[PDB]
């Protein structure tokens, strides 16, 4: 029932995603766990201000697809937590899309996308989860349509969070 | 040299390529 167009957990790691800027700001982290491959697209500059970091997505092909569902599962790391710790720390990221007939390729263009969303954790990581070794992710959802060029992008901005996307899902529904 | 935080309790568990 549930046609996938864009899968970031289960994708090796090889997608080719887009910072901007450059190697500063979003970082794609891989280990292995359970001796399978685990990705995390990371960023925490909560120090310095002025935080202006964002991801794109592979350029997807629509197809049928008229409505998409983007899903999220992300850890947001708390303000409060950060011995020194600034006042530049948020607890939130936005998602962005764009639709074009055209690959943008490699000039990331973040004028030509539209702002789906803030989106906010409803468990934020404190110390004492660190203590525990445990991980609270955070489970959302967004929608949009209806698409109607050839493909589209996704574009997540942060703005100065301490944020890991593990999931990044991309659907549409066939019944 | 990024020695920013740790962004969750993953990062406990060795090996965290960037
Ligand atoms: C700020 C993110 C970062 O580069 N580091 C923190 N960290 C993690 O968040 C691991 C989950 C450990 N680091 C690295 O793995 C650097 C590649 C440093």
């Amino acid at each position: 029932k549930e046609v996938v167009l864009l899968d970031f957990a289960a994708a090796g790691g090889e997608l080719g995603w887009l910072t901007h800027p450059y190697g500063k700001g979003w970082d794609l982290m891989q280990n292995i766990m359970n001796d399978m491959p685990i990705y995390m697209y990371s960023v925490c500059n909560v120090m310095s201000g002025d935080q202006d970091n964002w991801l794109r997505t592979n350029w997807v092909y629509r197809g049928e697809a008229e409505r998409i569902f983007i899903e999220l599962k992300f850890t947001v790391r708390d303000c409060n937590s950060f011995p020194g710790g600034a006042s530049s720390c948020k607890e939130t990221f936005n998602l962005y899309y764009a639709e074009s007939d055209l690959d943008y390729g490699t000039n990331f263009q973040k004028r030509l996308f539209t702002k789906i969303d803030t989106i906010a954790p409803d468990e934020i990581t404190v110390s004492s989860d660190f203590e525990a070794r445990h991980v609270k992710l955070n489970v959302e959802e967004r929608s949009v349509g209806p698409l109607t060029r050839k493909g589209f992008y996704l574009a997540f901005q942060d703005i100065g969070a301490c944020v890991a996307l593990l999931s990044v899902r991309v659907y549409y529904k066939k019944c | 040299a990024r020695d920013c935080p740790l962004v969750n309790p993953l990062c406990l568990h060795p090996g965290w390529t960037c």
